[PDB]
RNA sequence: CCUCCGCAUAAGCCUGCGUCAGAUUAAAACACUGAACUGACAAUUAACAGCCCAAUAUCUACAAUCAACCAACAAGUCAUUAUUACCCUCACUGUCAACCCAACACAGGCAUGCUCAUAAGGAAAGGUUAAAAAAAGUAAAAGGAACUCGGCAAAUCUUACCCCGCCUGUUUACCAAAAACAUCACCUCUAGCAUCACCAGUAUUAGAGGCACCGCCUGCCCAGUGACACAUGUUUAACGGCCGCGGUACCCUAACCGUGCAAAGGUAGCAUAAUCACUUGUUCCUUAAAUAGGGACCUGUAUGAAUGGCUCCACGAGGGUUCAGCUGUCUCUUACUUUUAACCAGUGAAAUUGACCUGCCCGUGAAGAGGCGGGCAUAACACAGCAAGACGAGAAGACCCUAUGGAGCUUUAAUUUAUUAAUGCAAACAGUAUACCAAACCUGCAUUAAAAAUUUCGGUUGGGGCGACCUCGGAGCAGAACCCAACCUCCGAGCAGUACAUGCUAAGACUUCACCAGUCAAAGCGAACCUCAAUUGAUCCA
RNA sequence: GCUAAACCUAGCCCCAAACCCACUCCACCUUACUACCAGACAACCUUAGCCAAACCAUUUACCCAAAUAAAGUAUAGGCGAUAGAAAUUGAAACCUGGCGCAAUAGAUAUAGUACCGCAAGGGAAAGAUGAAAAAUUAUAACCAAGCAUAAUAUAGCAAGGACUAACCCCUAUACCUUCUGCAUAAUGAAUUAACUAGAAAUAACUUUGCAAGGAGAGCCAAAGCUAAGACCCCCGAAACCAGACGAGCUACCUAAGAACAGCUAAAAGAGCACACCCGUCUAUGUAGCAAAAUAGUGGGAAGAUUUAUAGGUAGAGGCGACAAACCUA
C-alpha cells in the first residue's frame, strides 16, 4: 500500500476506502449494502428497506480501513452543516 | 562492407575486360539474389547496342564489313566482330551472319519500303510489314534493350501516322516512334532451348548454386492461370 | 515525436506516431538583399510572410526562438549588417531607391559593431573571437629599442 | 538435448 | 634397431639446450649437468626477400594444354603508342633457436618446394620376475557359422535375388551418412525492362517453387479455401477430394434395378508393401526344421498416379535373403610373444569421505539393517584377487506430475497496425466555356493487405490425459438441538400466477459455520375495512 | 617438535572545505606510438525491458529549484495496483572531523598489473625482527586441523553407570532438514581457521514532561499532546530488454593463387590406386595422447575436388545441396 513513498519517505492511503466509506472520529466506518441498486424488480420492499441503509463495519474491517488509510482522515472535523455530525462521538458505552 | 563494381570504365574498347562475380549479393554485403555464385571466369565483351551510330565527322548511312563470328560466354546469343570506316565493334549477331558479309545501317526513312537481307539495320517505318525484327529500342536513340536472347524474334504489325506496332517474343504488343531503330532478322544461336545440362556439374561450371532443401508447400499462386494478354504499351508521348 | 491510442481510447495499445510537415519549395524576394532565394518553406511560415507583408519584415520582425533555422538567421545578420552599414546595396545610379528601401526598415539597423554577432552559434562566435585576437608576437627587440631609448631621453632631460 | 558442461580451469598463480 | 622421415621457404612465435658462474637451495616428472633455470656475456652483417613507378590522351578480337596436327567448351592467367617532364644513385627493414595452434616438452592440427629412403633425422626396454584378469598379435587336431539379433571380428575371395534412392555429390564439427537433401529431366507461377545486386542481362531471359534422369503414363472434380479475372467466371503438375442403402439363385459378390446425395464418386497401374490392426493373411519354392527371403490372390474399408504411379540400365561403407568357399564365430579351448601386470628404486594425481572400535541367520522397522530384538560367531595385523552388498561414486531424474515459472514453433487464440504497399479524401499547383479535367513527389486522415508484434493457454481429478463436473434447492447417508465429506445414492431449479399500499418507517431477533450477501418481525404514520423451494450475479463502468 | 601460529600499518571509507587537470626533446588516426605529397565523406533523432498489478493486455515512483509545511491534500487511474501537485509558507555570512575499516576487513588494487579471452570484456593473490643487520647473537617457548614422539588386541554411534583395573559387565537406533511418520538405504556435511543471514510504518503498550491543552510556527485535542523504548532475513533459476564485440572456428560468397604419383586411358562430375580430403565398421580409450583421440578397416581422390592468403555477410540477424545445420570447444 506503499508505506514509504518514492518522494517524501510518507505512508500513502488506498483511494478505494476514501470513495466507499465514511470514518466517524469515534472509530467507526459506515458503509452502504452492497447491491442496493442493482435489479429492484425482484426484490422485496422489506429487502430494499434493507438495503437502503447506512450500516456500520466489523472491528476487523474498522482496523483494516485504519491502515489502509492516512491520519488525515482520522482528524475531528467541524463542518457547518455534517448531517453525521451527531454520530462521531460516542455515549453511554461502558468499556 | 567494401563492394566497388567491376562496371567502371568510361570508354568504350573491344578487348574483353575482367568482371568480378557477385554471389547475389548486393553492395551491403546481404544475400539479395539465391543461387548464383562460383562459376567460370568470364570476360566481358562490350556490345555497342545502338546500331546506327556514325563516326566522327561523318554523318550519313554507312556500310559495315563482319570480321568474326565468336562466341560469348556472357549471353546467349554469340556476338560479331564488325569492323568499318576506321573502327571495329562487337554486335548481336543475327542468324546467317558469318564473316565476310556486309550489313547497312541505315537512318533516312523513305516514301516507300526498303528490301533489306537479314542482317541490316533501318528504322521501322521504312521496313516492310510483317518482317522479323529484333534489337529494338523505344525512344529513337535509346539503344537496343528488347528482343537481344538466342534465336528469339519479334514482328512489325503495322504503321500508324507516327508510330509502329511490334510484337514482343511474350507476344505482348508496344508501339514506338517511327524514327525508332532496329534490325532484321532473327537473332543467332537458335537451337538453344534443345540444350540439355546433362548434369549438376555443369549447371556449377554455369554459376548457378543448387536450390534449398527446405521444403515449401504450395499455395494459391501454384495452379495454372489463364489470363488475357496485357495491354498494348506505348512509347509515344502525347500533350 | 509522440506516441497514440490504437482507437483514442486508453484501454488499447500504445503505438510510437510521428507527424511531419507538409514541406513545400517556394521562391522569395530580399528588398534588402536584393536577392531572390529558393526556400524549403510550410504553409505555416507563407502565412507568417503574408501577416508581416514580406519576407524582409518576417524575418527581422521573428526571434530565433520562433525562426529556427540558422538559415533565417544568418538572413536577419545580412540584412542588419545592411541597414547598419547603410551601404551601396542596389547598385550605383539607384541612390534614392536605395534610400526608400532603407527607410522602409528604420524601426530595425542595431549597430554596427552589435549587428555582426547575430545568429551566432556559440562556435561561430569563438572563432570569430579567435580570429580577432590574432596578434602575431612583437619582437623583444622593439621593446627593448623602446625602453631604453625612454631611459635615455628621461636621464638626459634632468 | 546435448548437455554439456565445459572445464573451469584455475589461475595459475595458485 | 627405427625412419610415414627430413632439409628449406611461407605463416606463426620472439631469444626459448651458444659461453661463463651458482649449483648450498631451486623446475630436471630421478640424476649427471641441461630442452621444463638463475644471473652475466655474446650473436642474425645482402646479392635472398620486403620497401616501387611523372603526367595527359591513346592502344589491347585470335586461350592454355611440349602448341605442332586433331579436337572442343565451362570461353580463358600476362602486350602499347603519341607528346611533355627527367641526367642525383645502392638507403631502410627481416635474417637466431630444439619454434607455431591445441591450458602441457599434448599419439591431435598445420601451406608450398625438394630426395621419395635417405648423404636427413631418430630410440620402442629404469631394474627384475614370468601369477590371475585385461590389451595387441601369432599358431592350432577334427569339424567348418553348428556362434550370433546379425558371418560382428577374423580368414579367404566371393554366386544369385529383393526393397529404397536414377546416378557423381551434400548433411546433424561431438551418439543418426541414410531410404533424408541436392541433382540433370519435366512442369506451374511472376516480370516488357538500363545503370550498386538481378545485369553491364532482355521472354530460347531473369526470378519464385514442385517433383525428380530416362522409358510407358499421369485418370475424374472448381462444391469449399486460396490465387487471378470484377462480364458471378478461370484455375488442381494449386490447398485438396474422388459415395450410401435395400433387392439381388442354391456360395459369393455380382452385371442389373429403386433410391438419395455430391464437384467427382479412386481410372490405369501395382499390391499384405518401409502402407493402422487383424497379421506368423493364404499359397508354391527355398531348409531336416523358415514369425526370415523370393514368386503369385485381392475387403488396399487406411494403395494409387509431379503428396507422382509402374517397369528397367548402371550405381550404393543404405536395408534384407542366399550358393560356394574358410575361417578360434563356435563345439571347446590351448601355447607362446609384447603391453599391462607383480616386486625393487625415483617422482607422484583424482573422483570420494558425518563419525566408525565397519560380522552371519531369522525377525522387526519410513514397509529390502554391519549398527534395533533373539541367537550364532569372534586374538591382532599386512599382500594379491573378485565384484554379491554398502538401495556403491558421478550428474539438485532427461521419464511423469506440479508452478496463475519459461522459451521455440503453428494458427482459424485475444489485441494492434507503429512499418511497407495499394487505394479514396484533404493540402499543393495550373488553364479552362453556368460544366469539366486534378501529372509526379511530399504531408494529414481513412480503408484494405502483407508482414509482423505483445501476451495467454482455468480448475477438480485415488498420477496426468480422456470422460464427467464447477451455481442454487429438497431427501438419504447424518435415526431425537445445530453442523457434518464423497468423481456417494436420488430428485429438481435458471420460472410461473395474482394484486398494484409488492407504501413509508421502526423495537427486537435469526443467519448456511468468516465477510459479503440473506431472513423474520411488534409498535407507529398512511390505506382497505401475497402464493411458491431453488427460480440466481458483487464492484467498476455504460 | 615439525608443519605452523601470532603481530600494526600500508592504505582505504564516509563527511566537510575548495570548482580540477594536463607541451623537457622525439613519435603517435596508415598495421597508433610510422620525418617528407593532389578528392576536399563527416554529429545533431521519443529508450526499452525486468518488475508490480499475486496471470496479463491500459497502467507500474526513478526526471537534477537548499530544508520544512500545505500533504500523501486537491487530482489521476483495467477508478486498481498504484501514481500525485500547486497557490501559499519560509530556508543565519567564518571554524582542518569520525561510539569508520585495520591485510578473507577497508577501494578490485602491492594492480586494472599477473592471468584468462579473437574481441568487447573479466580479473587475482600477497606484507609483518630489532635503536642499530656496518649486531646474524641465541634464544624465548606455550596455542587449530595434519602428523611424529608412541600401530594393533573378541563386542559392535564409540559413550555413560561404574569399578581396585584401560578393556571385559549392564544401558544406549549419530546430527540437521524434511515430513503423518526417518537409525533409516531420504537431504547435507572430510576436517580446521576466518567470513557468512530480521532492515520499518499505522495503531497499540510501558516510562517521563506538561495538562483543557500539548508541541521550538505547520499538527492534533469531548484527557489529550509531546518524547523515548520496543518491530518485519540470506543464497539460487530458466528468462526479458538496451548498447557494444565477434566470420583467424564454422556456413556461404568475392579477389587473386596452388595441388592432384602410377596403371587402365572408351570420350568421361569413368575404374583401380598414392599423396590429399572424409569418416563406414570394429576394438581400445572414457579425469583419456585427445573437452571426440589411436590402430585396423573403409568412401572419394581431374572434380558439384581439396587447399594457402586477404576481404564480405551478425543476432528482432547472417548463412544453410533444411541437418531446427553452423555463426570461436
Ligand atoms: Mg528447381
Ligand atoms: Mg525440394
Ligand atoms: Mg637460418
Ligand atoms: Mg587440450
Ligand atoms: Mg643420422
Ligand atoms: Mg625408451
Ligand atoms: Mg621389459
Ligand atoms: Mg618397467
Ligand atoms: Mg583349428
Ligand atoms: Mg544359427
Ligand atoms: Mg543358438
Ligand atoms: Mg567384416
Ligand atoms: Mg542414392
Ligand atoms: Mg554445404
Ligand atoms: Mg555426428
Ligand atoms: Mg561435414
Ligand atoms: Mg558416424
Ligand atoms: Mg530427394
Ligand atoms: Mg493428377
Ligand atoms: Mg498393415
Ligand atoms: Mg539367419
Ligand atoms: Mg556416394
Ligand atoms: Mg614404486
Ligand atoms: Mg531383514
Ligand atoms: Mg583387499
Ligand atoms: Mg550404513
Ligand atoms: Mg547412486
Ligand atoms: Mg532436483
Ligand atoms: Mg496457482
Ligand atoms: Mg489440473
Ligand atoms: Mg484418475
Ligand atoms: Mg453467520
Ligand atoms: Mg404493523
Ligand atoms: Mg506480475
Ligand atoms: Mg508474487
Ligand atoms: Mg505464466
Ligand atoms: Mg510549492
Ligand atoms: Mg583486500
Ligand atoms: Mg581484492
Ligand atoms: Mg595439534
Ligand atoms: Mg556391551
Ligand atoms: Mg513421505
Ligand atoms: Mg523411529
Ligand atoms: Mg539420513
Ligand atoms: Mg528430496
Ligand atoms: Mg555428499
Ligand atoms: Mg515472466
Ligand atoms: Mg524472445
Ligand atoms: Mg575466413
Ligand atoms: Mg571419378
Ligand atoms: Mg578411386
Ligand atoms: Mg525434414
Ligand atoms: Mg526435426
Amino acid at each position: 500500500l506503499t508505506y514509504f513513498s518514492a518522494r517524501k519517505g510518507k505512508r500513502k492511503t488506498v483511494k478505494a476506502v476514501i470513495d466507499r466509506f465514511l470514518r466517524l472520529h469515534c472509530g467507526l466506518w459506515v458503509r452502504r449494502k452492497a447491491g442496493y441498486k442493482k435489479k429492484l424488480w425482484k426484490k422485496t420492499p422489506a429487502r430494499k428497506k434493507r438495503l437502503r441503509e447506512f450500516v456500520f463495519c466489523n472491528k476487523t474491517q474498522s482496523k483494516l480501513l485504519d491502515k489502509m488509510t492516512t491520519s488525515f482522515w482520522k482528524r475531528r472535523n467541524w463542518y457547518v452543516d455534517d448531517p453525521y455530525q451527531k454520530y462521531h462521538d460516542r455515549t453511554n458505552l461502558k468499556v | 562492407a567494401n563492394f566497388v563494381s567491376w562496371k567502371s570504365r568510361t570508354k568504350y574498347t573491344i578487348t574483353p575486360v575482367k568482371m568480378r562475380k557477385s554471389g547475389g549479393r548486393d553492395h551491403t554485403g546481404r544475400i539479395r539474389v539465391h543461387g548464383i555464385g562460383g562459376g567460370h571466369k568470364q570476360r566481358y565483351r562490350m556490345i555497342d547496342f545502338l546500331r546506327f551510330r556514325p563516326e566522327e565527322t561523318k554523318s550519313g548511312p554507312f556500310e559495315e564489313k563482319v570480321i568474326q563470328v565468336r562466341y560469348d560466354p556472357c549471353r546467349s546469343a554469340d556476338i560479331a566482330l564488325v569492323a568499318g570506316g576506321s573502327r571495329k565493334r562487337w554486335i548481336i549477331a543475327t542468324e546467317n551472319m558469318q564473316a565476310g558479309d556486309t550489313i547497312l545501317n541505315s537512318n533516312h526513312i523513305g516514301r516507300m519500303a526498303v528490301a533489306a537481307r537479314e542482317g541490316d539495320a533501318h528504322p521501322l517505318g521504312a521496313l516492310p510489314v510483317g518482317t522479323l525484327i529484333n534489337n529494338v529500342e523505344s525512344e529513337p536513340g535509346r539503344g537496343a534493350q528488347y528482343i537481344r536472347a538466342a534465336g528469339t524474334c519479334g514482328v512489325l504489325l503495322r504503321k500508324v501516322n507516327g508510330t509502329a506496332i511490334i510484337q514482343l517474343p511474350s507476344k505482348r504488343q508496344m508501339q514506338v516512334l517511327e524514327t525508332c531503330v532496329a534490325t532484321v532478322g532473327r537473332v543467332s544461336n537458335v537451337d538453344h532451348n534443345k540444350r540439355v545440362i546433362g548434369k549438376a556439374g555443369r549447371n556449377r561450371w554455369l554459376g548457378k548454386r543448387p536450390n534449398s532443401g527446405r521444403w515449401h508447400r504450395k499455395g494459391g499462386w501454384a495452379g495454372r492461370k489463364i489470363r488475357p494478354l496485357p495491354p498494348m504499351k506505348s512509347y509515344v508521348k502525347l500533350p | 515525436l509522440g506516441q497514440i491510442y490504437a482507437n483514442n481510447d486508453k484501454l488499447s495499445k500504445r503505438l510510437k506516431k510521428v507527424w511531419k510537415p507538409q514541406l513545400f519549395e517556394r521562391e522569395f524576394y530580399s528588398e534588402i538583399l536584393d536577392k531572390k532565394f529558393t526556400v524549403t518553406v510550410t504553409m505555416r511560415t507563407l502565412d507568417l510572410i503574408d501577416e508581416a507583408y514580406g519576407l524582409d519584415f518576417y524575418i527581422l520582425k521573428t526571434p530565433k526562438e520562433d525562426l529556427c533555422s540558422k538559415f533565417g538567421m544568418d538572413l536577419k545578420r545580412g540584412m542588419l549588417l545592411r541597414l547598419a552599414r547603410q551601404d551601396p546595396q542596389l547598385h550605383p545610379e539607384d541612390p534614392e531607391r536605395r534610400a526608400a528601401i532603407y527607410d522602409k526598415y528604420k524601426e530595425f539597423a542595431i549597430p554596427e559593431e552589435e549587428a555582426e554577432w547575430v545568429g551566432l552559434t556559440l562556435e561561430e562566435a569563438i572563432e570569430k573571437q579567435r580570429l580577432l585576437e590574432e596578434k602575431d608576437p612583437v619582437p623583444l627587440f622593439k621593446i627593448y629599442v623602446a625602453e631604453l631609448i625612454q631611459q635615455l631621453q628621461q636621464q638626459a632631460l634632468s | 538435448k546435448k548437455r554439456f558442461t565445459p572445464p573451469i580451469y584455475q589461475p595459475k598463480f595458485k
